[PDB]
């Protein structure tokens, strides 16, 4: 590879706090690279924020981000920075740094993104979606009232992937995310096979195993 | 695997390691033709301060061909390296060396205080101070006509509102960063409806 | 300042057919020195950074299948996916890098078009555990269907519900090109215990008649 861009970890911050995320280029010829920053809000498109040439710190901004963020760089460690002074709730998004040898050139290398959350955390409540009483019956788990994304759901500790549909989360009017994960199984399995959904939520350090069974 | 084995490599060495450079007002242009250009030697070097490329990727053209490549070399000071770029203004960009707005190429610069400074001050490198109009892109003016700054016309004589158009840099080794000299190489690429002679080692 | 408009916003094309996306620029992006248009095409998938497919309007980036091709000049540009495949389902953006500020298109969603398939409909009452907390969530599942469009109408004691439910659709399945939908009716524990019949009426192109699934509270 000619260049790889590693980015800083996930950030959970409070409204008003400052934040500085990094993007380090790993590879030779970094003297020629310009690093840009792209914001992608949840479920929205790509917004080009700005770009910087670390060799002399020439910085160009998008009019939508001029004065709202500060794009710096430390050429001694091949690192470019993107920082806020006062975080708003409207800053919650994923931030990709993109590089390309030269300006007015395609951004042909990208980092895996840094997800920034400007709010407090909350663990989800997990409720069972029990099947009702030949063919095949469906069951699932309701993962409700958590923030932020994501939650990871698997069945039988990962031993049941066939026929599983974990729906994308939707933002309720309370500001919390709700989500349902369902799986279809043969109807005769409900008397024998045990069905457990495992809900992990890293931001709140919550792990819930929920037993699902028909309501007697 | 040993290779590739190339004989007609492009002479970027006699441009970048030229013992003597040139004043910015009389900038020097080297025509690159009929040779394979290994640009990796340029960007793998750890002895450059600035390597700003415009409209082209230096890491992506060692498998590309061009009709001709031009290597422009001169000397300015650190404050003026930022002026060797499209859409710039100042003494150097307006009166010495202008790049077009759609410039495709690289601007490579490095500090040359160890080479272009003398204890008594180096006064061989000159720059143009006045001109009756801005330079067109890639224009080279070497005339030494007296600049008429006032109503009265000079008869090739230097005097009241009549300036010699060339001033010298004061390159002393004790100058601060920005007043010490920097050697600059400007690679420009053109692609016409004509055969290509400058290709990368890949194809 | 250059602005890009893509079209269409959504595109459904059958397996093996030709998908074409258009990108309109408010200004030319043609460099005269090297006769090339400074327009790029990107592909993005969920949880992944954008992937560069085509640059200089019509040059393929490494790791891109031969079936991706770009064209155009001046202000009209075209991304063409011939012989559309399963893993080509993604969002496609056109970006200009003629001058800063760089700008993207609004995005074009590309999905696989297949034969119509009716949804298997299920309904789930709220759990007893959730009812202790004072909230009741009624879930209605529409499993493995195509196309995506499907009216889902909640009925509480035969009264049409409005403004109290959210829908969610899965990604198009890789193997059978079907979607799945979940509609979630939310109401207070008090309101939930006032009524008896909770019904989910699904209207879809694959159903010659609206299918309804229901349950009586606590049976
Ligand atoms: C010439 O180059 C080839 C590979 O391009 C290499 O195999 C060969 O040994 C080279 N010839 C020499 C080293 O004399
Ligand atoms: C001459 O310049 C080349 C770059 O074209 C560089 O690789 C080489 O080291 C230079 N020679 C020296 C420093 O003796």
């Amino acid at each position: 590879t000619q260049m790889q861009l590693v980015q800083s970890g996930t950030e959970v911050k409070k409204p008003g706090e400052s934040l500085k995320i990094s993007c380090k280029g790993s590879g030779y010829g970094f003297i020629t690279y310009w690093i840009g920053w792209v914001r992608q809000m949840p479920g929205k498109g790509l917004e080009w924020m700005g770009i910087i040439y670390p060799g002399d710190s020439e910085t160009r901004y998008s009019p939508s981000f001029q004065g709202q963020v500060t794009i710096s760089a430390d050429k001694s460690i091949n690192t470019a920075y993107l920082q806020w002074s006062s975080l708003k709730a409207s800053d919650t998004a994923i931030y990709y740094c993109a590089g390309g040898s030269g300006i007015s050139t395609p951004m042909d290398v990208w980092g895996q993104g840094t997800t920034v959350t400007v709010a407090s955390t909350k663990g989800p409540s997990v409720f069972p979606l029990a099947p009702s009483s030949g063919g095949t019956a469906a069951l699932g788990c309701l993962v409700k009232d958590y923030f932020p994304e994501p939650v990871t759901v698997s069945w039988n500790s990962g031993a049941l992937t066939s026929g599983v549909h974990t729906f994308p989360a939707v933002l309720q009017s309370s500001g919390l995310y709700s989500l349902s994960s369902v799986v279809t199984v043969p109807s005769s399995s409900l008397g024998t096979q045990t069905y457990i959904c495992n809900v992990n939520h890293k931001p709140s350090n919550t792990k819930v195993d929920k037993k699902v069974e028909p309501k007697s | 695997e040993t290779g590739p084995n190339i004989t007609n490599l492009c002479p970027f060495g006699e441009v970048f390691n030229a013992t003597r450079f040139a004043s910015v007002y009389a900038w020097n242009r080297k025509r690159i033709s009929n040779c394979v250009a290994d640009y990796s030697v340029l960007y793998n070097s750890a002895s450059f301060s600035t390597f700003k490329c415009y409209g082209v990727s230096p890491t992506k053209l060692n498998d590309l061909c061009f009709t001709n490549v031009y290597a422009d070399s001169f000397v300015i000071r650190g404050d003026e390296v930022r002026q060797i770029a499209p859409g710039q203004t100042g003494k150097i960009a307006d009166y010495n060396y202008k790049l077009p707005d759609d410039f495709t190429g690289c601007v490579i610069a490095w500090n040359s205080n160890n080479l272009d400074s003398k204890v008594g001050g180096n006064y061989n490198y000159l720059y143009r101070l006045f001109r009756k109009s801005n330079l067109k892109p890639f224009e080279r003016d070497i005339s030494t006509e007296i600049y008429q700054a006032g109503s009265t016309p000079c008869n090739g004589v230097e005097g009241f509102n009549c300036y010699f158009p060339l001033q010298s840099y004061g390159f002393q080794p004790t100058n601060g960063v920005g007043y010490q000299p920097y050697r600059v190489v400007v690679l420009s690429f053109e692609l016409l409806h004509a055969p290509a002679t400058v290709c990368g080692p890949k194809k | 300042d250059i602005q890009l408009t893509q079209s269409p916003d959504s595109l459904a094309v059958s397996l093996g057919e030709r998908a074409t996306i258009n990108c309109k620029s408010s200004q030319s992006v043609l460099y005269s020195s090297i006769n090339k248009n400074y327009l790029a095409w990107y592909q993005q998938k969920p949880g992944q950074p954008p992937k560069l497919l085509i640059y200089w309007a019509s040059t393929r980036e490494s790791g891109v299948p031969d079936r991706f091709s770009g064209s155009g000049s001046g202000t009209d540009f075209t991304l063409t996916i011939s012989s559309l495949q399963a893993e080509d389902v993604a969002v496609y953006y056109c970006q200009q890098y003629y001058s800063t500020p760089y700008t993207f298109g609004q995005g074009t969603k590309v999905e696989i078009k297949r034969t119509v398939a009716a949804p298997s409909v299920f309904i789930f009452p709220p759990s007893d555990e959730q009812l202790k907390s004072g909230t009741a969530s009624v879930v209605c599942l529409l499993n493995n269907f195509y196309p995506r469009e499907a009216k889902v109408q909640w009925k509480v004691d035969n009264a049409l519900q409005s403004g109290n439910s959210q829908e969610s659709v899965t990604e198009q399945d890789s193997k059978d090109s079907t979607y799945s939908l979940s509609s979630t009716l939310t109401l207070s524990k008090a309101d939930y215990e006032k009524h008896k019949v909770y019904a989910c009426e699904v209207t879809h192109q694959g159903l010659s008649s609206p299918v309804t699934k229901s349950f009586n509270r606590g049976e």
